[PDB]
RNA sequence: GCCGGCGGCGACGACCCAUUCGAACGUCUGCCCUAUCAACUUUCGAUGGUAGUCGCCGUGCCUACCAUGGUGACCACGGGUGACGGGGAAUCAGGGUUCGAUUCCGGAGAGGGAGCCUGAGAAACGGCUACCACAUCCAAGGAAGGCAGCAGGCGCGCAAAUUACCCACUCCCGACCCGGGGAGGUAGUGACGAAAAAUAACAAUACAGGACUCUUUCGAGGCCCUGUAAUUGGAAUGAGUCCACUUUAAAUCCUUUAACGAGGAUCCAUUGGAGGGCAAGUCUGGUGCCAGCAGCCGCGGUAAUUCCAGCUCCAAUAGCGUAUAUUAAAGUUGCUGCAGUUAAAAAGCUCGUAGUUGGAUCUCUAGCGUUUACUUUGAAAAAAUUAGAGUGUUCAAAGCAGGCCGCCUGGAUA
RNA sequence: UACCUGGUUGAUCCUGCCAGUAGCAUAUGCUUGUCUCAAAGAUUAAGCCAUGCAUGUCUAAGUACGCACGGCCGGUACAGUGAAACUGCGAAUGGCUCAUUAAAUCAGUUAUGGUUCCUUUGGUCGCUCGUACUUGGAUAACUGUGGUAAUUCUAGAGCUAAUACA
């Protein structure tokens, strides 16, 4: 069609939002920002379906305009504002921090964090380029374009920035023996160590990761993010420490609960 | 563009042959014994039979040792135990095709309230649930195809209000009190 | 069944028994329907023009008028035309106001076939000097004898004799005495003439000032055409008799008195109907029931159309939406399914009170001679017209000229109605023919009949068809 | 003899409310109406009947419970403020004018043909 | 505010880089029928080369000068399509056949073509300019057109609803918590179709009724059944009528519940059959190869098991006929899986290109090993749909909810 | 549920089709008590349309000398609500329909290292060596005179704004 699309059907919104057939026609429709539409959080849904504080539509936009709620500590007014992975909501209203970190079974869990931990932020570096005398740049997975990075950092490299400043604390080289986390494909959410990539020129990258409970998987070299050092983590985990446990013993868990 | 679902799904298949003795009179042995309305009810309770034997049978194709058949085959008997048409001791797959339409048609709300002596007929039982006379646990059903559950048996009462159960009469005993 | 048929009837009883007993008199009277009457091209029409001012008169394709139609003046022309002359009662509280209706005169379909839907509480017979009296206006008189109303006679052509002194927009008395004395005595000849011509034929007539006593006597009113003198005198003499005679006929009462007057067909609105809303308070979303040619028809209304105050039923006018309407006025209505029905018939409105039945026998006694005499049975000519008025005065000329006709139809012709006129051309090659009044071919119509051996007549004059 | 429950509660600092579930158990009588569960539930939090608000109260098959929403503020303003005007309306806080969707469409179709200070003038 | 200057918190802007939403050009593989279409394209660009022009860029996109190429029985080119393409739908052993205008994705066009202004984005039509076809007003000078948006009307036909109410929900747009939205929501019409489910149940009487016990039979009972009783009896009740709520933007429907409401419970169950196929009458009037029935075989010509009726019975049942496209039956399109001596069928005969098929045999040093097909594993692959886990919608078709006395959950999986 | 049955003969066994049987869709007939869910001018004509409505929009924050309102304080440029108009943005989304279209559309897979991109979100914005304590002219709105039978037609005259235009 002529220029851009401005609306989204319902049905045809991405399934880990887990949006109901009926409520309406039309979804959320996630507006431009950090984070791609497929795999960002409105903030509609964030309030009203998963903390469950708006009913309606109105309800949400009157939390937002009255700027009760911060994203990475700068107050957003937008109801359909892009929060994606590893991006921290702040509502210091009640003072109630999280972190968006997606659970086992694939999508964005309602996982809170103590308010100190809500002070930075961990983020893969997309490229680096260096331009205009040679002041070296960087471009990280949330877009947050950032001047004169430690020449250590290369990519596919994790960093971690305060969010009240724009720099960078530490840095976490992509190699073998690293905790990473899956973000795409069918391994979505899963956290493990790296034991090998294996290269393939003109084409992508593949890795191999092992769990925690011995399950080894492979996976695209663009759906990987370090999150710890070794195998410490330097964020807090969701409920599930990211073990991808089978139907069987999800059914014996159940059960067993009962 | 409306937010419908248009999810509708037919619940009972017509006999190939519409006019075969043998046939006739089984299924009118049937609606006799467990007083059904019509035939549609006892090809209703094929059709669900038939597509459980259908689900067995290509469950049992797989090999011992694939976690799907296990996993599947395990929440088919146990939701087939829930119902009451097996025990724990016969729980192996094999078993679900060596059941029969009577073993369904005992679970009828109606066969129950008969089969309770809360009705005195199987045809006084249709209508007895079908007047909200009927209750199970604190809920007063209506339905006669309601298909009880095992653990669900135990308790089936008299709804409270009604005029055999919870003690108010009735329009003729009102009628009758009046002009008495 | 039975009970609910019974209980409907004695509630219907009830109701028009309230709607007798309701009653409302002392002032506030209803508007006369003034009927104007003529021969061919005498000047019944253009001067309505002229009281409502109206400047396309012209516009008709023709001399001659085919349709009736309501023009629908309202107070305020009535006190702007008599602020002119000013005669008496400056702002009359007791005038309803005036309601005239246009009827088309002619020799062939004997002037509208009439039958001019009766309701003719004041009729104006327009003489015309020049050329005397006419077979059409005798035949009209004894029509207007025939069932007992009051009606006046108006001169058109007193200023075409060359001499008049063309004074416009005053007294006639006054204008009559300012010309020279031969004139007054050739106009008070020819006067004598006229009421000996009218004492003959069991009326008694003079001239609308001297006794009068209108009771006995009728009022030959003088009024000039193109200028307009004795227009004032006219509508003056008009709410006179209306306020003198019809002062408890014309009650504003609660019942139900619509009347089926014409039936159009116009483009996106299906076929309308023309009613004459006298009584009865009719509301948008409620079911009326129509008398049709093949039984009655259940019509749910959609809307009120009314056309602007002095503007008439003549051209597609902005016809403005109105939801509700009190009974005074004339107006188009339309729905679903009002194919084939009756002109000159009452309209029953119904409320919710289950389906109120059988007043058909009662109405179609010897009112017979219409449509209904089809012979769909045997062969025949295909007819189709603008208005039903029309397809009546085509079948009637039909039958007096001896040709049986098949099927009939309003609006445009279509490749249905060809086809209809194909599927007579194996019976009868000569009856295979389309006669068309004032409605528009269309081109499939045309070329589907030209590819066959089927001719249509197309013509807006009638002389022409 | 109503007994009233509440199911699922939350402090909603946000929209300066608390916002729960409420369950009505009424065996004999028929579905009571909002004025009652609210005094009720006022009287329970012990709270101005003024400042309750309740709806969507759908009564189970068998007539013995009846579940529906309730919301209480924390004052009359935040009430007036955060509630929307169809809420504000059965309590009689809020008048609707008394106006159709085609009449006010229709005036500005009108009011689109004339330019200049006369569109005011068009009524 | 701080000792005449120096400042904090925003909002509009902004060359350029990154990003998000895209968009546009491409790469590889895949489509229905037709040989009564066998060669096509290249004058006026067809295939490629060099140089430019134009374009947001790559490029015969276009111009100039050269080369003579490019595609094709592995079906080009041409013609047809009651052809928009997919996600899907119906049917169904396994294989298949048929449909897919239609709610999600992509494409296209606003009566037919063509040209363009503005803008980041249009060759826009609820923007403009011209022509072609239709057509509105008119003082005859000129003016104004676009429902394949929602209603509605005409036409066409076997074939399809209201000129309704509201931005409250789902979302979109704007300087914007505040405005607007026939997107959309809610009613009305609705036997397209799908799920649940009334039209009675129980008790007491007599059977030249049945079974079980006694007597060899006759004839004996509160052990269990029975109906074509308008016999007898109170008990239960939804359909309707109609308070009050609840529901809702406001209403409606439903659920809830006062009052009324069952003895031909006349508060009445229909649509098709009763020779065979195929479940049900060689019963009685009527007609007399006339009238008609009959999908097929056949029935009717004076005792009609079949016609028109009465009575009775059968079938499915709030539904059941009839017509027509299509699927299984059809192993009557055959790959699985059919035929060709006589039932329809092997060319009169041989050669022969393309096509298909083709005899044994051979036991790793950051680059390799002779390269594939085949087979097993891995990542990638939109939801909805389909299969299928969990969950008492009062059951079910559904829905994605819910459950416990502020809490513990789910929204799997294939 | 991997299914068959009548019909060529005096009878038989075949080949073979016609007929029956069930499902699904469009129409249509007769019938129609309760309740939930729910398709619906596609086929023929992408044929033609009266009428009404379907795209508009303001925050403390671009332009307020409309008394349209009342309010201070009366020597306070501008208290405020705010019609109108200039300016900014949107109107290229949505909705409808299936005429066209046969390696085209479209689907799965890859490429832009060969390109543009409003908006959002980051980066950048005294890095340049050469009246400023704020420069210039107009035009709407408004007032006043008009023309044409006619349209959301507009000419002439008098003032005045900028985040318009310089
Ligand atoms: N001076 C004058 N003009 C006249 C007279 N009668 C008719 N006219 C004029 O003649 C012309 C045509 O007459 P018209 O009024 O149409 O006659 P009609 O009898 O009303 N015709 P219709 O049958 O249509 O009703 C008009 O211009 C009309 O004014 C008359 O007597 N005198």
């Amino acid at each position: 069609a002529r220029g851009p699309k401005k609306h989204l059907k319902r049905v045809a919104a991405p399934k880990h939002w887990m949006l109901d057939k009926l409520t309406g026609v039309f979804a959320p429709r996630p507006s431009t920002g950090p984070h791609k539409l497929r795999e960002c959080l409105p903030l509609i849904i964030f309030l009203r379906n998963r903390l469950k504080y708006a009913l309606t539509g109105d309800e949400v936009k009157k939390i937002c305009m009255q700027r009760f709620i911060k994203i990475d500590g700068k107050v957003r007014t937008d109801i359909t504002y892009p929060a994606g992975f590893m991006d921290v909501i702040s509502i210091d209203k009640t003072g109630e921090n999280f972190r968006l970190i997606y659970d086992t079974k694939g999508r964005f869990a309602v996982h809170r964090i103590t308010p100190e931990e809500a002070k930075y932020k961990l983020c893969k570096v997309r490229k680096i380029f260096v331009g205009t005398k040679g002041i070296p740049h960087l471009v990280t997975h949330d877009a947050r374009t950032i001047r004169y990075p430690d020449p250590l950092i290369k990519v596919n490299d994790t960093i971690q920035i305060d969010l009240e400043t724009g720099k960078i604390t530490d840095f976490i080289k992509f190699d073998t023996g690293n905790l990473c986390m899956v973000t795409g494909g069918a391994n979505l959410g899963r956290i493990g160590v790296i034991t090998n990539r294996e290269r393939h020129p003109g084409s992508f990258d593949v890795v191999h990761v092992k769990d925690a409970n011995g399950n080894s998987f492979a996976t695209r070299l663009s759906n990987i993010f370090v999150i710890g050092k070794g195998n410490k983590p330097w964020i807090s985990l969701p409920r599930g420490k990211g073990i991808r446990l089978t139907i069987a013993e999800e059914r014996d868990k159940r059960l067993a609960a009962k | 563009p409306v937010a419908r679902s248009w999810v509708c799904r037919k619940t009972y298949v017509t006999p190939r042959r519409p006019f075969e003795k043998s046939r006739l009179d089984q299924e009118l042995k049937l609606i006799g014994e467990y007083g059904l309305r019509n035939k549609r009810e006892v090809w209703r309770v094929k059709f669900t039979l038939a597509k459980i034997r259908k689900a067995a049978r290509e469950l049992l194709t797989l090999d011992e040792k694939d976690p799907r058949r296990l996993f599947e085959g395990n929440a088919l008997l146990r939701r087939l135990v829930r119902i009451g048409v097996l025990d724990e001791g016969k729980m192996k797959l094999d078993y679900i095709l060596g059941l029969k339409i009577e073993d369904f048609l005992e679970r009828r709300l109606q066969t129950q309230v008969f089969k309770l002596g809360l009705a005195k007929s199987i045809h006084h039982a249709r209508v007895l649930i079908r007047q909200r006379h009927i209750r199970v646990r604190k809920q007063v059903v209506n339905i006669p195809s309601f298909i009880v559950r095992l653990d669900s048996q135990k308790h089936i009462d008299f709804s409270l209000r009604s005029p055999y159960g919870g003690g108010r009469p009735g329009r003729v005993k009102r009628k009758n009190a009046k002009k008495g | 069944e039975e009970r609910a048929y019974d209980k409907a009837k004695r509630r219907i009883e009830k109701r028009r028994l309230e709607h007798s007993k309701n009653v409302t008199e002392k002032d506030k009277l209803r508007a006369p329907i003034i009927c104007v009457l003529g021969h061919v091209d005498t000047g019944k029409t253009k001067i309505l023009d002229k009281l409502r001012h109206t400047h396309v008169q012209d516009g008709e394709a023709g001399g001659i008028t085919q349709q009736i139609g309501a023009t629908n003046v309202p107070l305020e022309a009535i006190n702007e035309q008599t602020k002119m002359i000013k005669n008496f009662d400056r702002e009359n509280v007791r005038i309803p106001g005036m309601l005239i209706i246009d009827t088309p005169g002619h020799e062939s379909f004997s002037n509208l076939r009439n039958r001019g839907s009766s309701l003719c509480d004041i009729a104006i017979l327009v003489v015309d000097i020049m050329h005397g009296l006419e077979p059409q206006t005798i035949e009209s008189i004894n029509l207007l004898k025939s069932k007992k109303c009051p009606f006046i006679v108006a001169l058109n052509k007193i200023d075409r004799l060359y001499d008049w002194k063309k004074s416009p927009d005053s007294d006639v008395a006054a204008t009559l005495k300012k010309q020279k004395k031969n004139t007054k005595d050739e106009f008070e000849e020819r006067a004598k003439a006229i009421i000996v011509e009218f004492a003959q034929q069991g009326l008694n007539a003079a001239l609308f000032y001297e006794n009068k006593d209108p009771r006995t006597f009728v009022s030959l009113v003088p009024t000039s055409a193109h200028t307009g003198d004795g227009m004032g005198s006219l509508i003056y003499l008009l709410v006179e008799l209306t306020q003198t005679m019809l002062s408890k006929r014309l009650a504003h009462c609660e019942e139900l008195r619509a009347q089926v007057m014409e039936v159009k067909a116009l483009p996106g609105m299906g076929t309308t109907i023309d009613v004459i809303l006298i009584n009865g308070r009719l509301k948008e979303g409620d079911t009326i029931i129509v008398p049709g040619v093949e039984g009655p028809i259940v019509t749910q209304i959609r809307g009120l159309l009314t056309p602007p105050p002095m503007k008439e039923l003549r051209v597609k006018n902005q016809y403005e939406k109105h939801k509700e309407v009190e009974a005074a006025q004339g107006v188009k209505i339309l729905g679903k399914d009002l194919e084939k029905t009756l002109a000159g018939l009452p309209l029953l409105v119904a409320y919710k009170e289950d389906e109120i039945p059988v007043l058909k026998d009662e109405l179609i006694h010897e009112l017979k001679q219409t449509l209904n005499a089809i012979k769909l049975e045997e062969k025949g000519v295909y007819v189709q017209a603008s208005t039903l008025g029309s397809l009546e005065a085509l079948l009637e000329f039909l039958k007096t000229s001896e040709v049986p006709y098949a099927g009939i139809n309003i609006g445009p012709v279509h490749k249905k109605d060809v086809m209809k006129a194909s599927v007579m051309l194996e019976h009868d090659p000569q009856y295979a023919v389309i006669l068309a009044f004032d409605v528009r071919i269309e081109r499939d119509a045309q070329e589907m009949a030209d590819s066959l051996g089927v001719r249509i007549f197309s013509a807006e004059i009638i002389y022409h068809l | 003899t109503v007994t009233i429950r509440t199911r699922k509660f939350m402090t909603n600092r946000l929209l300066q409310r608390k916002q729960m579930v409420i369950d009505v158990l009424h065996p004999g009588k028929a579905t009571v109406p909002k004025t009652e569960i609210r005094e009720k539930l006022a009287k329970m939090y012990k709270t101005t009947p003024d400042v309750i608000f309740v709806f969507g109260f759908r009564t189970h098959f068998g007539g013995g419970k009846t579940t529906g929403f309730g919301m209480i503020y924390d004052s009359l303003d935040y009430a007036k403020k955060n509630e929307p005007k169809h809420r504000l309306a059965r309590h009689g806080l809020y008048e609707k004018k008394k106006t159709s969707r085609k009449q006010r469409k229709e005036r500005k179709n009108r009011m689109k043909k004339v330019r200049g200070t006369a569109k005011a003038n068009v009524g």
